């Protein structure tokens, strides 16, 4: 949904398909799973190879803190009174990453 | 000395001579001490705009503001 | 195929039928045949009348 000049929004001719692949070309995929729901986000990264690219980069802990709305409490990370660390969950990577 | 015939938005002398380089969305002269920075060299045509029959022009193709899913070796014209 | 002002070409609503007969009204037809291919061209002539 996007709004034109008259203040109303329109959903006609605006597909979601023609923004899929581009996002999956430039982003990292982060999947969280609690015991009730799941969450899946895409965060943009910095291609370090080509030097005209100006994208402000982060680390993976910063990206987890930024993507989900998660409070830094005493240095650690808390999300809906759940502790999230590198020491208190299970991390799953595929072999290339 | 900006006598570009087609409006491909770039210097015809930097077209027909040595080359050029898109930096900060503008086209500057090709320097010989730029390969270490990561920049590359592009050589193109002036008498026509789309010098390979792509749907995009040279200025759309060098400065990669055309489609972000295109692989990076399809950047040079 | 013809190109508009934005540099791209369009093939929609441009038929080839509505230029057939006019060409066949004003041209001479030349057919060459070699032993591998054939070629057929239309060259315009001069109505002397």
């Amino acid at each position: 949904g996007t709004k034109n000049s008259s203040g109303q929004i329109v959903t006609e001719g605006n597909s979601w398909s023609d923004y899929i692949s581009q996002i999956d070309s430039i982003s990292a995929s982060i999947i969280l799973d609690t015991e009730n729901e799941s969450y899946e986000r895409r965060v943009t990264a910095k291609n370090l190879q080509d030097p005209e690219d100006k994208t402000p980069e982060l680390t993976i802990g910063e990206a987890i803190e930024k993507a989900f709305g998660a409070t830094k409490k005493d240095g650690l990370l808390y999300f809906n009174d759940i502790p999230i660390d590198e020491s208190c969950v299970e991390l799953i990577f595929d072999d290339n990453t | 000395d900006e006598d570009l015939d087609t409006d491909n938005d770039n210097i015809p002398d930097s077209y027909e001579r040595n080359g050029y380089t898109i930096k900060d969305l503008i086209a500057v002269k090709w320097e010989d001490s730029f390969a270490e920075q990561g920049y590359k060299k592009y050589v193109s045509n002036y008498l026509e705009s789309n010098t390979a029959g792509d749907p995009y022009t040279d200025y759309e193709k060098a400065s990669g503001s055309f489609d972000k899913a295109i692989k990076t070796e399809a950047r040079d014209p």
